[PDB]
RNA sequence: CGCGCGCUACACUGACAGAGCCAGCGAGUACUCCCUUGGC
């Protein structure tokens, strides 16, 4: 689940920029 | 054994008489081993189970060898022959008798011919 | 010659399975199924008692017709008798020769390569399948549809194993294994 | 997966020009790279992102 | 004097002796000869040896072959092996080691198991 | 009503009275392996023959009002000829190079 | 299609013989009581030996 | 009794009983040929009587 | 053509032998159903309405009537009568019965209950001249006797609607029809989606499984012109 | 509604697969370049072949 | 204690060959040899 | 009576007649299934 846990943290972090 | 911490990790077994000469595959999947005990015996220990295949020989191991392309071996046994193979299919591919293609002799005190 | 039989010395020029069948022009359709039905090799029976299951991906080593047979000696009272089974697969290629007048192992090959399904369902989403387990379920039900339909039926094993793959073969809707992979392959797309 | 990675690769990209922990982001850029080679060389709108991270780094 | 060569040949419990001389050519398995002796499908294993050297080499010697013990498979494995290493040790013996390591390079490329008793024994998975 | 071999030499094939046609093998002596079976006439066939080039294909003149082309490994024939008005009872192939089909 | 009775008894339990010949049950169950019996003495038998 | 079979040690032994029941009585029983070879009965035996 | 010479005989209508998956038919499964035992009866509502009305768990679902009912609606179906036509029930033990069509059950909830107790511990129905098993315990799964070319399909209510006709006429031409049809009371569409691939509404009406088994039924005897 | 030839390049382990399956990066056999990742079941070898028809989604888990 | 030392009793593996609904041990080795001997002394 | 554990039966992998062709372990002066009609 770890490189999806990152995954979807990206795509956080893309929406928060 | 591990080099980064030391302490022992696996005996390996399986051989009916003393491991004459050993050697890692080049990329390091596959541990050999020949032994006098007329056989040469693939280890694969990093897959998880820690498997083993046999190989009967002739007679006595005496060297092994890889190649850099890492799907052949070379096995030099006690009658002298050469005997290649190739590694995942466990097929013996090649073989050379090089006795009469080694021999020099006549040492001091070697009262043969 | 020095002892040696009257078809054999006739043919004692190249390989010949059961001294009648060639393998010189086999093609495979499935670039996929190439490495994994090794028929270069030849072989002259399918009884070649090596060790193809020592460890992974040697039974895609075997030629397959040896794995024909062993599929075939396959239920509970049915066990040992490989040379029944070889028996079972002479007989077959007999009949499926005097039915197409063709070589029975580009047809034996069709059919492997017709009924391999290619992706299934896993307990639900639909995924894809190697390769080798396309050869090996497709021996399976290839040999598992012909005992079957020959369960209480006059027709014997040989001649239903001549029928199922015969049809496997062409592809038609009668085989037992197009239909199983057929509705196989219709869940997987249902699901997807 | 290939759609998760430019968006990392702008995230290393502010991690240069705001730089930290710089063997980790040049650690793991080496490791994007070389597992998909082909990829990127495929592809166009990298080409830009590529040069602000060269730049920074 | 008298070309002899003795060869042995093994599986899980066949054993099959034979011996290779000079003669005429015949080839015979107890005291009868060879496509009679079988189980009347496995006629092919026991030609393999013969179809993959080319029987020009085989006009020149005489193979007798004893057999005995264990079931009718484990003989016939047996009997292609002796037959084998009989061919190939008339050839080291008596004619040109070249066409012995020729013969050598055919066979076992073919397989192995018809020079070598690679046998089995137990070794699972520890 | 007609028992013809086929141009190998290896191949029965015979038509029943209740319509049913048969095809089985035999080598050269006590074999009778009844390689197919084909019940689509419901009538008595009067003729099959072989087409003496190829080794599938088989005309079938049956009772009632029809010839019809059969593949032995195909499990419905291949085509069908009518136009006749009464039984149909003799029948062949035609030989020649351009007498294909 | 040419539909079939079923066979079956009303009074259902799993545990009593149901046959025609109530000689031949009648045997049977004297038969299975009997080995009852015997068995039944052979284990107070043998454990009052030991 | 007399002995009806012989095996290596084992031996079965037929006339000395009437049941099985009088056997298990004398279950684990002292037994002794008279040639002086000491013994034990252990089981009765099951298909004659 | 032809044009295919008149019958002489009336035909018998031999169902079809279960080795055979080629006969495009109908199979009907009966799921969720309520066959349990009691001490020796199964658990309806009739006397036990104060057993399970003391030990509190829904006593509207022991309801073996609506399985006796559907049964005997779809056995004395002209398609039953034709042959195209077996019958499985699931019951909540995970019971899969398979059903011939050449049984008449007796017409009596109480005869009936007698019928599959004898069922429930001897795995097999026989019958009375004819020595072939007649009401038969098989196994999950249920796929393992389903034909291998059709669509499993269930009735729901919040699926679309579609008419019974156009669907087993969209049913292709030597595919059989799978229907999973609902004996229970109250609940859920859930009981079979583990093999089902589509739900399906066929009235906008909410309904019970005798009314659409026979519905369904008359529809495919339309379709196939019985 | 085509099918698409593609080449299992490596073979991952840790993903968290569920059951048989194993996930797995393929390289397309027509666009040499485009690589994707897909689940799949059965023994699955590093460079070898694989039919799919779905080219659309990138696997879950 | 008395279900975490299950050996005081036998039952069972299996469960029931057949669910009947109206309204497990089967018999204690230790207690029954037990009072059996106790009679067999008196 | 409950309970498994072993043995038997249950059919297409059939039945009858032939033909042919293969094991390994076992040697205490020791080995027996009856029990009965007759007669010597």
């Amino acid at each position: 689940m770890a490189g999806e846990r990152i995954a979807e943290a990206l795509e956080l972090g893309m929406t928060d920029l | 054994w591990s080099v980064q911490t030391g302490q022992l990790l696996d005996r390996l077994s399986g051989h009916e008489g003393p491991v004459s000469s050993l050697a890692f595959a080049p990329d390091g999947s596959v541990l050999v081993s020949g032994s006098w005990d007329r056989t040469a015996r693939i280890w694969s220990i990093f897959s998880r189970t820690q498997t083993s295949e046999p190989l009967q020989l002739q007679s006595d191991v005496l060297d092994v060898a890889f190649r850099p392309d890492s799907k052949q071996i070379a096995i030099s046994t006690l009658d002298g022959q050469l005997t290649f193979w190739s590694v995942s299919e466990a097929q013996q591919v090649s073989g050379v008798d090089g006795r009469r293609d080694v021999s020099g002799g006549r040492r001091i005190t070697d009262r043969r011919t | 010659y020095d002892v040696l039989p009257k078809e054999v010395l006739a043919e004692v020029g190249s390989v010949k399975l059961f001294n009648r069948w060639s393998y010189d022009d086999i093609e495979i359709r499935d670039i996929s199924l190439t490495d994994y039905i090794q028929i270069r090799a030849p072989v002259y029976i399918p009884h070649s008692a090596g060790r193809y299951a020592v460890k992974r991906f040697r039974k895609a080593n075997c030629p397959i017709i040896e794995r024909l047979t062993n599929s075939l000696m396959m239920h509970g009272r049915n066990n040992g008798k490989k040379l029944m089974a070889v028996r079972i697969v002479a007989h077959a290629f007999e009949i499926i020769h005097l039915m197409t007048d063709q070589n029975p192992i580009q047809v034996a090959v069709d059919a492997i390569v017709n009924c391999g399904p290619r992706e299934d369902s896993t307990r639900r989403q639909a995924v894809d399948v190697s390769p080798l387990r396309r050869v090996n379920q497709a021996i399976a039900l290839l040999t598992t549809g012909a005992r079957e339909a020959a369960f209480r039926n006059v027709k014997t094993i040989a001649e239903c194993l001549a029928e199922e793959l015969i049809n496997a073969a062409k592809g038609s809707s009668n085989s037992y294994a197009i239909k199983k992979k057929d509705e196989l392959e219709r869940v997987a797309k249902s699901n997807r | 997966p290939f759609s998760t990675i430019p968006s990392l690769l702008t995230f290393l990209n502010l991690f240069a020009q705001r730089e930290l922990n710089v063997p980790l982001t040049c650690r793991i850029l080496f490791f994007v790279l070389k597992t998909h080679h082909k990829q990127i060389v495929a592809s166009r709108t990298m080409r830009a992102t590529l040069e602000k991270v060269r730049a920074n780094l | 004097s008298v070309q002899a060569v003795q060869v042995f040949g093994k599986k899980k419990n066949a054993t099959a002796v034979a011996r290779c001389v000079q003669g005429k050519g015949l080839i015979k398995v107890n005291g009868k000869p060879l496509k009679l002796f079988a189980p009347e499908i496995l006629r092919a294993k026991l030609y393999e040896p013969i179809l993959i050297l080319g029987t020009d080499k085989f006009a020149d010697v005489d193979i007798r072959i004893r057999v005995a013990g264990g079931g009718h498979t484990s003989q016939v494995y047996a009997v292609r092996q002796a037959i084998a290493k009989s061919i190939v040790a008339y050839y080291a013996k008596y004619v040109d080691e070249h066409s012995k390591n020729l013969l050598k390079q055919e066979l076992i490329q073919f397989d192995r198991s018809l020079l070598v008793a690679d046998p089995r024994r137990c070794e699972p998975k520890k | 009503h007609c028992g013809e071999i086929r141009p190998d030499g290896r191949v029965l094939v015979a038509g029943e009275d209740t319509g049913r046609m048969q095809v089985f093998d035999v080598g050269q002596g006590t074999r009778a392996v009844i390689l197919k079976t084909w019940h689509i006439h419901k009538q008595p066939v009067w003729v099959t023959k072989w087409s003496p080039t190829e080794l599938t294909t088989l005309m079938s003149c049956s009772d009632d009002k029809t010839v019809r082309l059969w593949d032995l490994p195909s499990n419905d024939p291949t085509r069908l000829f009518t136009g006749h008005t009464d039984y149909v009872r003799c029948g062949a192939f035609m030989p020649g190079s351009a007498n294909s089909n | 299609i040419k539909t079939y009775i079923p066979k079956f008894e009303d009074d259902f339990d799993p545990d009593k013989h149901y046959d025609p010949n109530r000689e031949r049950a009648e045997l049977a169950k004297l038969k299975a009581e009997h080995k009852r019996e015997r068995k039944g003495a052979l284990r107070e038998l043998r454990k009052d030996a030991q | 009794g007399t002995p009806w079979k012989i095996f290596k040690n084992t031996a079965f032994i037929k006339d000395m009983f009437n049941s099985s029941l009088e056997i298990a009585k004398f279950e684990g029983a002292a037994i002794r040929t008279v040639s002086g070879i000491r013994g034990q009965i252990k089981r009765a035996l099951s298909k004659p009587e | 053509p032809p044009p295919a010479l008149p019958q002489l005989v009336a035909e018998q209508h031999v169902p079809i032998p279960p080795n055979d998956k080629d006969t495009k038919r109908l199979i009907v499964v009966l799921s969720n159903a309520s066959l349990e035992t009691y001490k020796y009866t199964l658990l309806n509502s009739d006397e036990h309405i104060g057993i399970m009305r003391k030990m509190n768990r829904d006593i509207s679902d022991a309801r073996p009537d609506i399985t006796h009912q559907c049964l005997l609606t779809l056995l004395d179906s002209p398609i039953n009568k034709a042959g195209k036509l077996q019958i499985y029930i699931q019951t909540a033990k995970g019971v899969l019965i398979e059903v011939s069509p050449t049984v008449r059950i007796p017409r009596t909830f109480k005869r009936f209950a007698g019928l599959m107790v004898q069922l429930l511990h001897r795995l097999s129905i026989k019958g009375t001249n004819t020595n072939e098993k007649l009401l038969k315990v098989i196994q999950n799964p249920i796929t393992d006797h389903l034909p291998p070319n059709c669509r499993k399909v269930t009735l729901s209510f919040d699926a679309p609607l579609v008419r019974v006709r156009d669907y087993v006429d969209t049913l292709g031409p030597n595919e059989s029809i799978c229907v999973f049809v609902g004996a229970m009371a109250k609940g859920p569409d859930n009981f079979a989606d583990a093999y089902v691939d589509e739900k399906i509404s066929i009235s906008n009406y909410s309904l019970s499984a005798s009314v659409a088994c026979s519905k369904f039924c008359h529809a495919c005897e339309d379709a196939w012109d019985i | 509604a085509p099918v698409k030839f593609v080449k299992v390049t490596r073979v991952l382990g840790r993903t968290g697969s569920r059951g048989g399956v194993t996930q797995v990066r393929v390289e397309f056999m027509d666009d040499t370049t485009r690589s994707i990742i897909r689940n799949v079941k059965g023994p699955v070898r590093e460079n070898d072949i694989l039919v799919l028809l779905e080219s659309e989604r990138e696997a879950r888990r | 204690r008395e279900q975490f030392n299950p050996f005081q009793f036998k039952t069972n593996a299996r469960g029931p060959k057949f669910e009947v609904t109206t309204n497990v041990i089967k018999g204690r080795p230790e207690l029954s040899r037990a009072r059996s001997e106790e009679k067999r002394r008196q």
